[PDB]
């Protein structure tokens, strides 16, 4: 409706306001994401042959075989949250 | 030609979750939706009637209430329609409802009711339904709704001019007449009537003998009376009424 | 009739949880351990 | 513009939202056509009385309102939930005229929630009432030189109507303590009094016939619609349609919904209207709204540069150096397969920058 | 096990839902639909009806705008604790306890 | 209005008729017909609360009327209010629905501890 | 010294107060009291007079319920310092200076 | 006033989203206390002596 854009005009910036306030909460989400995870700036990568002494990281090293390159536990955690 | 015929004797049934229909003509799928309507409350209390003719005055006039739900488990032929109205005679308005085996006859007018009115069949006969009928205002001819173990339900309002009737037809495995499970009925006519309901009554069907002048019959339905109440309406994929919550039945159906 | 006066208006206020007796049981218990155990209460068995 | 400044930081901004306008407007309205009877109630010789006040349902067919204008006396036509101007482009059902003759100051008291004897004991409007009031002076018809009685009005009554609700009950009334027992007397008085209609008196008193046209609004299939022609029906193409006096804006579909046969509209889980069944012709037209979606400019400085590419945010390419994202489409940008750091983020792992704009 | 994260999600598509609702509400007006109003009144009337439409659309814009902030500064306080879980957890070993 | 109207012992002024709280509410008025004091104490009000495990589990629930004593509504007594539909039980466990004031409510029926 | 708890009940009680208050404000209207302006007017002019004061007094509850959200994010704020301050303070010995 | 309730409902969810915002502080109220004070397993008690 133009009528309606119309009147809404009379209102003033508050269509501005909301639009700023939720791309300020846009941008502060990437901006947490880049905080929480982007703190290395090198692209370590595991060893080939997965010895660690007796240790088993398999649960939380990438599976080669998912084509998501997911752990089992991040597979399971993307799979529970809905 | 009013003859008292009939008499009738009534037990106290369960409602359990009978009675839910369409609350508007609008199509929604997958969704919950809550309206408040004349409803049948869950687990209400619903009069059996149980009406026999043998071959005096035993065959009262019920109350319509806010709304009334019906229900049949005989043949379309025995139960053929009803009658709606205050005083039932020529100085109010009143609706006529007739089903026979081609159509249904709705109409209104000024008929003066006998006390015990019921359709003789011989061809059929009104001369015992009423005695006069004049000043008529509205008439309505359609396909019937009456017609051919089944469990027929209609569901009846009497709101702002309209007479809406809602009717289902269930087929029920032989078992208890009013069964579990939801069979929500489906808007059948809205009839622009404007009159004023405050009583109704069930006409019946019976056959002349030839040989005691009528032959000997029965006829068992329920009667149920809606209340404003509040449901939640569960619509499946199809857009059908799969499921019901009563608002106010229970704190758990509240919570719901 | 500070509090009556909500009342009357539909305001109510909801009871903690945790009454002021077991905040004190809490405190009573963290107290003990690090008296007693020390931090070792805090990283498993006192 | 959006950013009141000549110059233009580098980034990507939110301008506008592209939104694909209609082509041409589709109207389809019930094919049947049959003149309406307002011949019959507003031309007719005698009316009512107030308290038996006359009412006509009008249903199945299209009606003029044009002619109602081009001939009239009427000195009051008032219409309260409906412009007197847009009858002509509605559908409508639940129509009834209500006709009846009251005096020359009675006809503010035709209103909702008016407080009136006649409004309380004669005729009552619900708060809730659209459609239009008709009044016009009727001194010539309704009156006579030696008073016209024949009209007549409802004093005394023991409780209020209800809307639409008319009293013929010639029943006593009982003003007093003392019962009347049907018998008048001493404080008891017949409820109803008849108008002393004579031609000699000033306006406010000359006998006033008023007629009220109530209408209800898309609530219900409707049998009443105006002169408006039906147009051909269209699919998959954006259109302004009016479908029974809805107007929306939408792409119409084939549908696989099966809709029961009372059922018209179709509802998603908004409530908002997303199908519906033509009268005309009785099949389902599946309503989606027409493709949009927001426009963001990535930009960099305008010291650097003046050159732009937009991103058409949840919008596949194919409704709009042309890249599909999962952010939406973007146009005016090159993908580049070579991986460089972020420097415009674009989204879903996609980022922008100058050296021509590119993407990676 | 995972409900703080789908609590989140759930909270958004409720308020999504929620502002959604907001444009089945009259307001006080005649009709929850603009068209109907334009279709239906002349424009001294419908600028009336069309206002009341504005406000209480605009009111609840404004609340969903002024939770998701509320939910924006919980969340942001929940992603600075995580980057500070991440440095201070998986990039060394901490002696602060719990 | 409406409110229950109990016996007063505030000595009004004789001028004065009604009587008003700290936070501007009525709390007393003076008869007209007979020269008496009453405290206008609106009626009982309560925040009707459900008390319910799962839909998968079983269907049976507790009603907690809050701030509402027992009196003026299995039937247990809490500080939060009257809780109608759980049997109070002296043994301890974890909480597992909480009430409020120290009460829990879990299913094993419905029991309150 | 304890002026910091005080001023959370403080506030609270205020803010309960400040809300009662808001029902004796009449926003316009000819009367603050719904039964005054239902017996005193007629059923449009008193829905219009009611919405009114249905408006006022909405506007002040999304007013207090909005500070009450800001409050508890403060709070909350508050109450996860106090957690580390139990965890790492009571529970352990703390290298953290101050 | 059953008239002002009816008047309130064309407002729409406004009311829920009230109830929902104080019942979301009233109950992380209470996970604030469980946070701060609850975060020992076992009660223990100090020695008689
Ligand atoms: C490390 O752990 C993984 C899984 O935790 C082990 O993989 C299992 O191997 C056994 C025997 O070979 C199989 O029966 C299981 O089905 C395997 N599980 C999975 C999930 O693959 C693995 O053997 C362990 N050791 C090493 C050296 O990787
Ligand atoms: C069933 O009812 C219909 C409608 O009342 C009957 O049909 C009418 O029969 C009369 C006989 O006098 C005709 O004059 C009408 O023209 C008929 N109307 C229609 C619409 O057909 C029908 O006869 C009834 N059937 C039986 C067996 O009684
Ligand atoms: C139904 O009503 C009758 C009489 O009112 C009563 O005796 C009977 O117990 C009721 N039935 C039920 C199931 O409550
Ligand atoms: C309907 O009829 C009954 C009895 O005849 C009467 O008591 C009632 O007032 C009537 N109602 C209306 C709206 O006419
Ligand atoms: C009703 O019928 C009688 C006689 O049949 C007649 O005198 C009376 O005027 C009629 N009333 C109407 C409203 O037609
Ligand atoms: C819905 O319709 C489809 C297609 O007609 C049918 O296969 C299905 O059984 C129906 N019912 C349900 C519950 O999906
Ligand atoms: C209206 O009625 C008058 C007389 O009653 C007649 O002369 C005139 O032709 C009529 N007009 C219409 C449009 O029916
Ligand atoms: C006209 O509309 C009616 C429904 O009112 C429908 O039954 C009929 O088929 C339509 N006629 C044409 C020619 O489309
Ligand atoms: C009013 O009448 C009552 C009842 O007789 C009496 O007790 C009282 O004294 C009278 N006067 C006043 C001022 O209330």
């Amino acid at each position: 409706s133009t009528e309606c854009s119309n009147l809404l005009l009379q209102y003033g910036s508050f269509c501005t306001q909301l639009k700023r306030a939720l791309t300020g909460i846009a941008v502060e989400q990437d901006k947490n994401t880049q905080e929480v995870f982007a703190q290395v700036k090198q692209i370590y990568k595991t060893p080939p042959i997965k010895y660690f002494g007796g240790f088993n990281f398999s649960q939380i090293l990438p599976d080669p075989s998912k084509p998501s390159k997911r752990s089992p536990i991040e597979d399971l955690l993307f799979n529970k949250v809905t | 030609q009013c003859v008292n015929l009939i008499t009738r004797t009534q037990s106290y049934t369960n409602s359990f979750t009978r009675g839910v229909y369409y609350p508007d003509k609008v199509f929604r799928s997958s969704v919950l939706h809550s309206t408040q309507d004349l409803f049948l409350p869950f687990f209400s209390n619903v009069t059996w009637f149980h009406a026999i003719h043998v071959s005096r005055f035993d065959n009262p006039v019920l109350p319509f209430n806010d709304g009334v739900y019906f229900a049949s488990t005989e043949k379309s032929n025995i139960i053929r329609g009803w009658i709606f109205g205050t005083t039932l005679d020529s100085k109010t308005q009143s609706l006529l409802i007739v089903n026979n085996a081609t159509n249904v006859v709705i109409k209104v007018c000024e008929f003066q009711f006998c006390n015990d009115p019921f359709l003789d069949v011989y061809m059929e006969s009104e001369f015992r339904v009423y005695s006069s009928a004049n000043n008529c205002t509205f008439e309505y001819v359609s396909q019937p709704f009456l017609m051919d173990k089944n469990l027929r339900e209609f569901v009846f309002k009497n709101i702002d001019g309209y007479f809406k009737i809602y009717s289902k037809h269930t087929p029920i495995n032989l078992g208890r007449d009013l069964p579990q499970g939801f069979s929500a009925l489906e808007p059948l006519v809205d009839l622009p009537i404007g009159i004023n309901i405050t009583r109704f009554q069930t006409l019946l069907a019976l056959h002349r003998s030839y040989l005691s002048g009528w032959t000997a019959g029965a006829a068992a339905y329920y009667v149920g009376y809606l209340q404003p109440r509040t449901f939640l309406l569960k619509y499946n994929e199809n857009g059908t009424i799969t499921d019901a919550v009563d608002c106010a039945l229970d704190p758990l159906s509240e919570t719901k | 009739d500070l509090i009556c006066a909500q009342k009357f208006n539909g305001l109510t206020v909801l009871p903690p949880l945790l009454t002021d007796e077991m905040i004190a049981q809490y405190t009573s218990a963290l107290l003990a351990g690090t008296i007693t155990s020390g931090w070792t209460f805090g990283a498993g068995p006192a | 513009c959006t950013l009141k400044s000549f110059t233009v930081e580098k980034g990507i901004y939110q301008t506008s939202n592209f939104r694909v306008q209609p082509t041409e407007s589709i109207v389809r309205f019930p094919n049947i056509t049959n003149l309406c009877p307002f011949d019959e109630v507003f031309n007719a010789t005698r009316f009512a009385s107030v308290y038996a006040w006359n009412r006509k349902r009008i249903s199945n067919c299209v009606a003029d309102y044009s002619v109602l204008y081009n001939f009239a006396p009427f000195f009051a036509f008032k219409c309260y939930g409906v412009s007197p101007t847009k009858l002509n482009d509605l559908c409508f059902t639940n129509v009834y005229a209500d006709s009846f003759v009251i005096r020359g100051n009675e006809v503010s008291q035709i209103a909702p929630g008016q407080t009136g004897n006649i409004a309380d004991y004669n005729y009552k409007l619900p708060d809730d009432f659209t459609g239009c009031v008709i009044a016009w002076n009727s001194n010539k018809l309704d009156s006579k030189v030696g008073g016209n009685y024949n009209y007549l009005y409802r004093l005394f009554r023991k409780s209020n109507l209800k809307p639409f609700e008319r009293d013929i009950s010639t029943e006593i009334y009982q003003a007093g303590n003392k019962p009347c027992n049907g018998v008048a007397g001493f404080n008891c008085y017949f409820p109803l009094r008849s108008y002393g209609f004579r031609p000699t008196y000033g306006v406010g008193h000359q006998p006033y016939r008023v007629v009220v046209l109530s209408f209800e609004l898309l609530h219900a299939p409707a049998t009443v619609c105006g002169p408006k022609k039906s147009t051909n029906l269209v699919k998959n193409k954006c259109v302004n349609f009016n479908f029974n006096g809805l107007t929306g804006t939408g792409v119409l579909t084939e549908s696989n919904k099966k809709f029961l046969p009372f059922q018209q509209f179709g509802r998603d889980i908004a409530d908002t209207t997303d199908a519906v069944r033509d009268p005309q012709t009785l099949e389902i037209l599946d309503i989606t709204p027409c493709s949009f979606g927001g426009v963001s400019v990535i930009t960099p400085g305008t010291n650097t540069s003046n050159q732009v590419a937009v991103l058409y945010q949840g919008v596949n390419c194919t409704e709009v150096n042309v890249f599909q994202t999962r952010a939406g489409c973007l146009i005016g940008a090159e993908y580049v397969n070579n991986s460089y750091e972020c420097d415009i983020p674009i989204g879903a792992g996609i980022c922008a920058s100058y050296q021509s704009i590119i993407a990676y | 096990a995972l409900g703080k994260l789908q609590d989140v999600v759930n909270h958004n598509a409720q308020a999504l839902n929620t502002l959604v609702k907001q444009l089945s509400s009259k307001f006080g007006a005649i009709s929850s639909v603009l068209n109907d109003i334009l279709s239906r009144l002349d424009p001294p009337e419908a600028e009336v009806q069309i206002d009341r439409l504005i406000t209480g659309r605009l009111q609840s814009l404004q609340t969903y705008v002024t939770q998701q902030l509320i939910r924006a500064a919980e969340i942001r306080a929940s992603a600075n604790l995580a980057a500070t879980k991440m440095s201070e957890c998986v990039l060394g070993q901490s002696k602060r306890v719990d």
